[PDB]
């Protein structure tokens, strides 16, 4: 709309902008690896870049953003998988990675071009998938590239079925499966169900509401450190009685 | 190739050093390759072990002390000029020519891998692997041996050669103009805009078949007797530039009968105070200024509207790709966005009354779970 | 921006996912299964049955917290502590009186 590189962001119904400031392509340098090595699992989406805004200025650290745009937060990670290949926009050509290691760089010329929205010399083959053997002996999650709109519902889709699934454990308890049996036995014997039933489960609770009681004592250091002390003063107690008496059983 | 089975063996590398495999830690034994279920029409593909479809997989690695299992598949290779290599359907690449061998021109092509590495063999018979029938006739069969699996393919000479360029695209209507000392071409037709330099390329020089020359001659006065013949005129005769990015352009000038009669009143006014058109077409500036007014503003129309609708466009291609390459080649393929470029493959169709619809969509082992979409067989 | 926290997201319950499938003796397994390993025929024919053993361990251990989440064997361990304690306390206190004369 305006003609040149501009910086957007949507404030609720109306948009804020400013300018972007350019940087020579002979002053960016890209790292060899998107592996994280302090957690094993995770791997950045997006190669690693070191800069300089002049030619004689210090470095400055980023990650490479879409178009030639140079982030300064280095936010972007995910789950490392197994098959991964890449080509990423750099510098009016493309760098080409795989495995999440870096291998070399190739000219825009070197790609064809669908230049025009519609052309049928396309030369197409019918893939057929090379898995590899983790997939099956260790469960490892196969690369599918960037998500679509279908893929990324989808995944929101299941999300909320796992948090669903955590809210219904912590939710219930494991005395609903007494109190269940306990009432499934009680109905079925009428009159003489209810009026046994009803205080049953009346001497029931009491017992677990008083085994939750002096189990959530035990949460305080200090009840944890007097019940602590009780039983190791009883030790000591019953081991010198114990061969005390031992003695007397001598002579 | 003679019964369809393995030896149940292998060799593998751990440690720096060679080892010997063995299936189940048992014997040597033929093991019977059987068809992969999901495996399309094409590219058929068998295996020796269920383990890769059935669930015991879960276990049968903590089960047993050692797994070998043999695979067989068929794919889609192809290569492009000068023919050095090729690729095969797995996105894997071989460096040796399709057409290389030891029989008559097939030796002297390109390769990368040692001498012990290849083979070839004449008289070979195919048998399937499904129906365990022969093949009726013989061919030349070629092996080669690359650090990770073997490949083998059937061998033919290599074929004729071709005309070095193609027709691409007929351009009804192209302005061109100078600028920076160079010429630069545009049309409503294609978004691109070609950059040359301002000398004329000897095309004489190199299409010596008129493999070049001829087509362009013929589609030019297809386009001119279809849309031109009536309101304009040729300026003279046909010129051919070679543009960055490597395209070559055959181009013809014209002008418009009202257009034209201002140059022949000129040239009557010069006679009288003392045709060939492409001695003047530059030489009346009052005349040109106008000119370069009103299709300098036709040129920008169509560079705004270029810029509009691939913004559009390249926007729906993140969100659907299937639907969008599916527009653009005509026919069902798959896409997928490998980082800031797509790759793309074909789909393979099945028949209507093939397929069946399940009544329920619950799931039986997870009461809180329920499909998305119907299932089907 | 949206893809970048769906993927953020799937990053986590992986984490969580690799936790609970995960436990405690793997780590003493895999040490053991080393040293056996590295021992050789002998490593094999100590490891063999020491896997056995701890095995026995673990499961006893295992099968004793199974019963004592339940409230009702929460309270028998409870009640059998506290009558132990008693038991000590009166029997000491009981011994003091015969140590005094």
């Amino acid at each position: 709309t305006v003609g040149r590189r501009v910086s957007a962001r949507m404030l609720g119904d109306v948009m804020a902008v400013s300018t972007c400031v350019p940087v020579a392509a002979d002053n960016v340098i890209v790292q060899n690896s998107m592996r994280i090595s302090s957690r094993p699992g995770a791997c950045y989406s997006r190669p690693l870049v070191s800069f300089r805004y002049e030619d004689q200025g210090p470095l400055v650290e980023g990650q490479l953003g879409e178009n030639n745009e140079l982030r300064l937060t280095r936010d972007a990670i995910e789950p490392c998988t197994v098959g991964h290949r890449r080509y990423f926009t750099f510098g009016g050509g493309y760098v080409y990675f795989e495995e999440y290691a870096y291998s070399h760089q190739l000219s825009r010329a070197d790609i064809t071009t669908v230049s025009t929205f519609i052309d049928l010399n396309i030369t197409m083959l019918e893939d057929h998938e090379f898995v590899p053997l983790e997939v099956y002996t260790r469960h490892e999650i196969k690369d599918s590239g960037l998500l679509d709109y279908t893929e990324v519902q989808r995944r929101v889709q299941l999300h909320d079925l796992r948090f669903a699934d955590i809210d219904t454990v912590i939710h219930a308890d494991a005395n609903a499966a007494m109190f269940a049996g306990l009432g499934a036995f009680f109905e079925g014997m009428g009159d003489l169900g209810r009026a046994v039933g009803k205080v049953v489960m009346g001497i029931v609770g009491g017992v677990v509401s008083a085994v939750s009681g002096v189990s959530s004592f035990m949460s305080n250091p200090f009840g944890a450190l007097a019940v602590g002390l009780l039983v190791l003063a009883g030790l000591a107690a019953a081991f010198f009685a114990f061969r005390y008496v031992m003695r007397l059983q001598s002579n | 190739n003679a019964k369809g089975v393995c030896r149940s063996t292998a060799k593998y590398v751990r440690n720096n050093l060679e080892t010997t495999a063995f299936h189940r830690d048992d014997h040597e034994t033929d093991m019977e390759l059987k068809p992969a279920n999901a495996a399309t029409r094409t590219s058929r593909g068998w295996h020796t072990t269920d383990l890769k479809y059935n669930p015991s997989r879960v276990e049968a690695f903590h089960r047993y002390g050692t797994t070998v299992n043999c695979i067989v598949e068929e794919v889609d290779a192809r290569s492009v000029y000068p023919y050095d290599e090729f690729v095969l359907a797995t996105g894997d690449f071989v460096y040796m020519s399709p057409f290389y061998g030891y029989r008559e021109g097939s030796h002297t092509e390109h390769t990368s891998y040692a001498a012990d590495r290849f083979k070839q063999v004449d008289g070979f018979y195919a048998r399937d692997l499904t129906t365990k029938a022969r093949a009726t006739a013989p061919t030349t069969r070629n092996l080669l041996t690359t650090p990770k699996f073997t490949v083998a393919w059937d061998w033919v000479p290599k074929r004729p050669s071709v005309c070095t360029m193609t027709k691409w695209q007929e351009v009804d209507e192209m302005l061109r103009s100078e600028y920076g000392g160079s010429f630069r071409f545009s049309s409503d037709a294609i978004c691109t805009t070609f950059t040359t330099n301002l000398t004329e390329y000897p095309l004489s020089r190199v299409d010596l078949g008129d493999c070049i020359g001829k087509d362009a001659r013929d589609a030019m006065d297809r386009i001119f007797a279809r849309r031109y013949n009536a309101t304009h005129i040729k300026v003279g005769q046909p010129q051919y530039y070679l543009a960055n990015g490597g395209f070559l352009i055959a181009y013809q000038p014209l002008l418009s009968n009202t257009l034209a009669e201002l140059y022949v009143r000129e040239h009557l006014r010069e006679q009288s105070r003392k045709i060939e058109f492409a001695r003047l077409q530059f030489t009346y500036n009052h005349i040109q200024r106008p000119v370069n007014d009103m299709l300098g503003r036709v040129a920008i129309a169509w560079c705004e509207l270029c810029n509009h609708e691939l913004t559009l466009w390249n926007e729906a291609r993140k969100l659907n790709p299937n639907a969008i390459a599916s527009v653009t080649v005509g026919r069902r393929v798959s896409a997928r966005m490998l980082g800031d470029v797509m790759a793309v493959s074909t789909c393979v169709p099945v028949a209507a009354d093939n397929v069946i619809v399940q009544n329920s969509m619950r799931i039986s082992s997870r009461p809180g779970a329920c499909y998305s979409r119907p299932l089907v067989s």
